RNA sequence: UUGCCUCCUAAAAUGUAACGGAGGCGCCCAAAGGUUCCCUCAACCUGGACGGCAAUCAGGUGUUGAGUGUAAGUGCACAA
RNA sequence: UUUCUUGCCGGAGGUAGAGCUACUGGAUGGCCGAUGGGCCCCACAGGGUUACUGACGUCAGCCAAACUCCGAAUGCCGGU
């Protein structure tokens, strides 16, 4: 036995991320016609869901664990743009072109910005 | 031989103005209050002096949402 | 690591008086130091 | 005399003096006690007189618990004055007593002396009380 | 040391309320409720006189044998709602119990004997909680005072506890404290 | 292509030392040092606002980074101290500046003590976060002696992932820290 | 007064559009802010009179 | 004493009198206004040269006991 | 008939009562025992002895128009 005493950086990252997410969520939400594009991000993968908060359901989703996205030899920005175009295509198939961006409690930029601008050019107006 | 008090202010007529199940117009103010004793609910907005008003026509109904008393406007069906 | 606000920091060569050579980095603009009492000199450090 | 060190408000309304004592109706500290039967305002004057009466009677060794505190002030406007000009200045202190509340409690070896000291105290109070024992 | 249960009669309350309870209390009857793991809160009138008699004979804590319309049940007095003034018992609570069943209870502690003369013995906690079987419940247990030395405290952990019974209270709950008898120049110095 | 030396020796021998004499189930439970914090708590600058200048200058030269100025977040009547007054200066060191500063202290500056008798092993806050002070800024050769103006002490804190003083002390000794031997 | 009433006038048309207050002890100089001019049609600097 | 604001009286909607019980107001802030983003205090224990419970540093416990220009009340840690 | 009554349904309260280890204050008696009190060896180090005063805490019983973790009956708003 070796009882640890401190708090781990995982806890502070996770719950501070959740607090930022909730503060954000106080002001955006998803309908059927203008759903919410929520994003997760880790050291390996980036995830997106298209949510109708009236139900708590998901309309479309994507991540960087699909076959094609793992088929890219490029950079994390390349995976981000691939996910963005894929989720834009899936949303357009589902019958929607307007959305609100839930950045997920991460600062807007880097790969999240790349994803968001890929979806922007791909057909989703936000 | 004199009282050093004897002053008060006007009553501000605060309180709930529309109760549960009451049909309102869009824009009717529903509860006058000081702080946020009732928090704005679905399709209900909050004014500058923390006055709750209805952002859509419907029926008033109260609720609790994560330990917060809230006021909501419910869309009644069109006859 | 800001642009230039921090004080100048470069690698430095530190030589002991009793013959020890320290390969270090400091803010010395010269980058050269010699010290006569070091980790092998004090009676408390090496029991002498 | 029993006087609170400070009260948040020094001019309160008269204590509502209705109902039966719900809290503080049992003998817990000593073995014999004086337990009330009428609503009243027991001032610190009454309490001090009753306590000294008990101490004079037993006079040897035994514990007297005054488990009521006079901490409610009754005011009185100065004499010869008409009505008005605001409420008076507080000038006596009171415990609000309901029928049921044990007022004084006593611990002492024997029986008759304890009973007699308790009734000596009772005679100093503005109410009817009765001597109650530690058992049902 | 099994204690023989006491045999009362009871009959189901037809209708409930403050009016019904007042009337029943007026006819020399006590309203009461059975519960426990019998999982049926059953509302029972019982004889007030016999209830008081058995509570006198065997304290607050005593097993009863209730005859509910012919059915035979074992009960144990859980609580008694009593008027502060008229002292009549108003209501009773009856856990259902059976043999070989541990139950938590509160037993009065009555100091026995005389103490050393220069000081007075005074109890702070008159009741001590014990875990014990339904039949083996002691109605009272004693604490020893026989010429103690100068003032000292007594706690529940050093009591001669009966057999088959277990202390529940934390052992460091004071029960009886011998405190030096106030002198002539010490008794009237406190209280003002 | 280049690394600090003392971190090298740490990884090379102290990790195995701590593992084999503290016997962790997880190799990541083998402790280590995390950060150091140097604080010049000036405080008396409630009147002389100009002393914190020399404070931050000398602390910058020794540490290699520019201190954040620490104000006072309370109003107190005694010390002539009002809210928002610069009272102290602190720098945190992590990584290469971390290890190099530890070098400049323990291999150089801490030997420069006059009347050195070690540092007490009972100087831990219950979990192995070792914090010691002093009262002269002239044991650091980064600063010349006559160039000083007032005798000032630092505040040197080494914050490590010890579970208790045993890990903290074993680590500090393993890093080569000349404690007081009580 | 220490917080007197002041007026703000557009520079490019000299029309007095707004009246406000400010502290003379804290803002000794004329206060100037980009306000909205109804006849200039756009936001213009406005300077204290 | 006379206008305004807050509380109790005031009897769980609103309103409610007395020379009833307590206090504030006749301002202040070009940021103490707008928006964007980020953070969580007070207190307590332990370890530190001045430095003392107390000043700044580090570790922990700490869900609100701190703070909110300004009385009081209603609020606010989702933070106001 | 929009009025009013009665039944049912949808509401918001903080009164009566109660409770307080749920806050703000008052307040009874115990228990351990500080810090600060005195003394010994003898230093103003350090240690222990002593009516010590006895922080904090804790056990049990209480109190409040301007206290509330709670909390009715009635009344009130609407519908039927
Ligand atoms: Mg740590
Ligand atoms: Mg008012
Ligand atoms: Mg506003
Ligand atoms: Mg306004
Ligand atoms: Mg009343
Ligand atoms: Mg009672
Ligand atoms: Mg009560
Ligand atoms: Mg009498
Ligand atoms: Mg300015
Ligand atoms: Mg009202
Ligand atoms: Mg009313
Ligand atoms: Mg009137
Ligand atoms: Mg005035
Ligand atoms: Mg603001
Ligand atoms: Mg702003
Ligand atoms: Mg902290
Ligand atoms: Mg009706
Ligand atoms: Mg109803
Ligand atoms: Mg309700
Ligand atoms: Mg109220
Ligand atoms: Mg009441
Ligand atoms: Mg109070
Ligand atoms: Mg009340
Ligand atoms: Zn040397
Ligand atoms: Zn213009």
């Amino acid at each position: 036995a070796h009882k640890p005493v401190g708090q781990n950086i995982s806890e502070v990252r996770r719950n501070a991320r959740l607090r930022r997410h909730a503060r954000l969520r106080k002001k955006v939400a998803g309908t059927a016609e203008v759903p919410r594009l929520v994003v997760n991000r880790s050291a390996r993968h980036i995830h997106v869901q298209l949510v109708n908060d009236l139900n708590g359901t998901t309309l479309a989703a994507a991540s960087s664990i699909e076959a094609d996205v793992r088929a890219i030899d490029g950079d994390k920005k390349a995976h981000s743009v691939r996910v963005g175009q894929l989720i834009a295509e899936r949303a357009k198939a589902a019958g929607v072109e307007t959305v609100v961006f839930d950045r997920g409690g991460y600062t807007y930029g880097g790969r999240i910005a790349a994803l968001a601008d890929a979806a922007r050019e791909a057909g989703l107006k936000f | 031989s004199s009282s050093r008090n004897g002053r008060d202010s006007a009553a501000q007529r605060l309180g709930v103005k529309r109760f549960g199940g009451q049909v309102v117009k869009a824009g009717e103010i529903l509860v006058r209050q000081r702080g946020t004793h009732f928090h704005p609910g679905v399709n209900v907005g909050r004014g500058g002096d923390d006055t709750l008003f209805a952002l859509a026509p419907g029926a008033v109904e109260f609720g609790a949402k994560r330990g917060r008393k809230t006021v909501n406007i419910v869309p009644v069906a069109r006859p | 690591m800001k642009t230039g606000i921090h004080p100048e920091y470069v690698d430095t060569t530190v030589q002991c008086g009793c013959g020890h050579s320290f390969t270090t980095r400091s803010t010395k603009q010269s980058g050269t130091i010699v010290v006569e009492v070091c980790s092998q000199c004090h009676p408390f450090y090496t029991g002498k | 005399m029993l006087i609170p060190r400070k009260v948040k408000h020094r001019k309160q309304h008269h204590p509502e003096q209705r109902g039966i004592a719900s809290g503080g109706t049992s003998v817990s500290f000593g073995d014999y006690g004086i337990q009330a039967l009428e609503h009243a305002y027991i001032t610190n004057r009454q309490i001090e007189s009753a306590r000294i009466a008990i101490n004079r009677h037993i006079k040897r060794g035994g514990k007297v618990w005054i488990n009521i505190f006079p901490d409610r002030p009754l005011t009185k406007k100065p004499a010869e004055t008409r009505m008005g000009s605001g409420k008076g200045s507080p000038e006596w202190w009171v415990a609000n007593v309901k029928p049921g509340r044990v007022l004084f409690e006593l611990s002492y070896p024997d029986e008759k002396t304890a009973r007699d000291a308790l009734t000596r105290a009772i005679h100093k109070l503005p109410i009817k009380a009765r001597i109650v024992t530690r058992e049902e | 040391t099994a204690n023989i249960p006491n045999k009362l009669t009871a009959n189901v309350r037809t209708r409930t309320g403050k009016g019904a309870s007042r009337q029943a209390r007026r006819d020399g009857k006590v309203p009461a409720v059975l519960y426990g793991h019998g999982t049926d809160p059953q509302h029972l009138e019982l004889n007030a006189r016999d209830f008081a008699a058995v509570l006198r004979s065997h304290g607050t804590n005593a097993i009863l044998t209730l005859d509910i319309e012919g059915t035979e049940q074992l009960a144990l007095t859980k609580a008694l709602d009593v008027h502060p003034i008229r002292r009549n018992i108003q209501h009773a609570d009856l856990l259902v119990v059976q043999r070989g069943e541990k139950v938590t209870v509160e037993v009065t502690v009555l100091v026995e004997g005389d103490a050393t003369p220069g000081t007075l013995v005074t109890q702070d906690a008159n009741t001590i909680e014990i875990e014990a079987e339904a039949l083996s419940i002691p109605e009272q247990l004693t604490v020893s005072v026989e010429g103690v030395e100068a003032g000292t405290q007594i706690t529940a952990g050093q009591i001669s506890l009966p057999e088959g019974v277990n202390l529940i209270s934390d052992p460091e709950l004071l029960v009886v404290n011998v405190v030096e008898a106030p002198s002539a120049e010490a008794l009237e110095e406190e209280g003002a | 292509k280049a690394l600090p030396r003392l971190k090298q020796r740490y990884r090379e021998e102290i990790r195995e030392a701590l593992q084999q004499e503290f016997n962790y189930a997880n190799v990541m439970q083998i402790p280590g040092v995390v950060k150091v914090v140097v604080n010049m708590g000036v405080g008396d600058a409630a009147r002389d606002a100009k002393l914190i200048n020399g404070a931050i200058n000398d602390l910058a030269l020794i540490t290699g980074q520019k201190p954040e100025v620490r104000r006072a977040r309370k109003s107190i009547a005694q010390f002539k101290l009002r809210e928002g007054m610069p009272i102290g200066a602190r720098v945190t060191l992590r990584g290469d500046r971390m290890w190099e500063f530890l070098d400049r202290l323990i291999s150089i500056a801490l030997p420069r003590i006059r009347d050195f008798r070690g540092l007490s092993p009972k100087q831990f806050d219950g979990t192995g976060n070792y914090t010691f002070g002093l009262n002269e800024q002239s044991m650091f050769h980064e600063i010349d002696v006559d160039s000083i103006d007032r005798p000032r002490g630092m505040d040197i804190t080494v914050v490590t992932t010890a579970t208790n003083d045993a890990e903290g002390r074993a680590l500090l000794r393993a890093l080569g820290f000349p404690f007081k031997e009580n | 007064d220490v917080r007197p009433k002041i007026t703000l006038a557009c520079e490019v048309c000299k029309h007095r559009n707004y009246i406000t207050k400010k502290n003379r002890r804290n803002d000794p100089d004329r206060l100037e802010i980009k306000k909205f001019c109804p006849n200039c049609g756009t936001h213009q600097p406005h300077k204290e009179s």
